[PDB]
């Protein structure tokens, strides 16, 4: 579960 | 929030070439920058992410490169399925944002307009209309410059152009530009042109018609 | 696989407001990733607009966070995306997106129409030659259809029989109605001499139109 930055 | 500059507006070119388009940001934005495909009717899919990580799917023909500022979607061998729009964006900062995007249209010999241009029909003044239409056919390339004269003065009010895209087949452009004034308007005047200068001409195409003229 | 779906209201006046609803399937929205909501306008040009994330946070793309929303109901796994005193600047197309590297997958998108108009069935014209304008071998008859909405129209000539060498431009908007034009090039050695019709048809009016080019007087 490895979202970007900007996501979360 | 960092601005997303894609350079090649439009890019034209041939089946099997090599075409390296370019994005860039304002500020650092690290590896975060995907790049989309859109085919024309069709929603955007993912291509690349991370950078240059290849999306699940993604044939080999596309590679992307750069480390926040400079990056570029490099596709191998172009192919007729990639005839499309490409877009980028980050995920690095906060407000997500897009480029203008990257329309990568198809290169084919040169094309002068077929150009027409049409009187109100009796049925549309009938009504109290005037409408003139003019159509600048299958041409090439895109950019061409038409222009309404009136008894020979050049006129800007009530033109409404309209270009198709690119044709799927002979790989041409087509534009229809219209004018619209009232049956008042219409009937004081009575030499209306439709002029149009296209890059396959060092003179401008025009047609016309004398209203006096049945 | 993931797969995700867009509906809502089609056409609104504007300053009103309204919900998009986007309905996934093959997947849960409380299980992982951010849940977007994006448009696009009629230019290409893509837009962020809001997103929630699977643990429930919300946020929203500055320049519109005073006008929207998102909300979800894990129950029915859906999420919505509400727009107040809607303007014209809105009419785009929007889609829902999940968000993790990058834009995962998207859906169809569906399209958004702010206008106050009403619909109104749409004025078809023949265009017939201007007597001197035909260059030998092929003749360019048209067809005007102007101040119908909403959209779309559907032309076509001799009830399809015509195929090659026609010419349909996209709508435009001629104060708050749209005109469209179609254009079809045969031999010179058909129209006079063989009726030539073009068919348009407007589904939301009900409408529908045959229109023959005859020469001009």
């Amino acid at each position: 579960h490895q979202l970007d930055p900007a996501f979360g | 929030d960092i601005v997303l500059t894609q350079s090649p507006k439009s890019m034209s070119m041939s089946v099997g070439e090599k075409v390296t388009l370019s994005c860039k940001a304002s500020e650092n934005v690290d590896t975060y920058v995907s790049w989309y495909q859109q085919r024309p009717e069709q929603p955007p899919a993912l291509l690349i992410y991370g950078a240059s990580n290849r999306y699940t799917g993604v044939p080999d023909r596309f590679t992307g490169s750069g480390s926040a500022t400079d990056f570029t979607l490099t596709i191998s061998s172009v192919q007729a399925e990639d005839l499309a729009d490409y877009h980028c964006g980050q995920s690095y900062s906060y407000p997500l944002t897009f480029g203008g995007g990257t329309k990568l249209e198809l290169k084919r010999a040169d094309a002068a307009p077929t150009v027409s241009i049409f009187p109100p029909s009796s049925e549309q003044l009938t009504s109290g209309g005037a409408s003139v239409v003019c159509f600048l056919n299958n041409f090439y390339p895109k950019d061409i410059n038409v222009k309404w004269k009136i008894d020979g003065s050049e006129r800007q009010n009530g033109v409404a152009n309209s270009w198709t895209a690119q044709d799927s087949k002979d790989s041409t452009y087509s534009m229809s530009s219209t004018l619209t004034l009232t049956k008042d308007e219409y009937e004081r005047h009575n030499s209306y042109t439709c002029e149009a200068t296209h890059k396959t001409s060092t003179s401008p195409v025009v047609k016309s018609f004398n209203r006096n003229e049945c | 696989q993931v797969k995700l779906q867009q509906s809502g209201p089609g056409l609104v006046k504007p300053s009103q407001s309204l919900s998009l609803t986007c309905t996934v399937t093959g997947y849960s929205i409380t299980s992982d990733y951010a849940w977007n909501w994006i448009r696009q306008f009629p230019g290409n040009k893509l837009e962020w607009m809001a997103y929630i994330s699977y643990s429930g946070s919300t946020t929203y793309n500055p320049s519109l966070k005073s006008r929207i929303s998102i909300t979800r109901d894990t129950s029915k796994n859906q999420f919505f995306l509400q727009l107040n005193s809607v303007t014209t600047e809105d009419t785009a197309i929007y889609y829902c997106a999940r968000g993790g590297t990058g834009f995962d997958y998207w859906g169809a998108g569906t399209t958004l129409t702010v206008s106050a108009a009403a619909t109104t069935p749409p004025s078809v014209y023949p265009l017939a030659p201007g007597s001197a304008t035909a260059a030998a071998s092929m003749v360019t008859l048209g067809c005007l259809v102007k101040g119908y909405f909403p959209e779309p129209v559907t032309v076509t000539w001799n009830s399809g029989a015509l195929s090659s060498g026609v010419h349909t431009f996209p709508a435009v908007l001629q104060s708050d109605l749209y005109t469209l034009s179609s254009s079809v090039t045969v031999p010179s050695s058909p129209w006079p001499s063989e009726t030539v019709t073009c068919n348009v048809a407007h589904p939301a009016s009900s409408t529908k139109v045959d229109k023959k080019i005859v020469p001009r007087d």
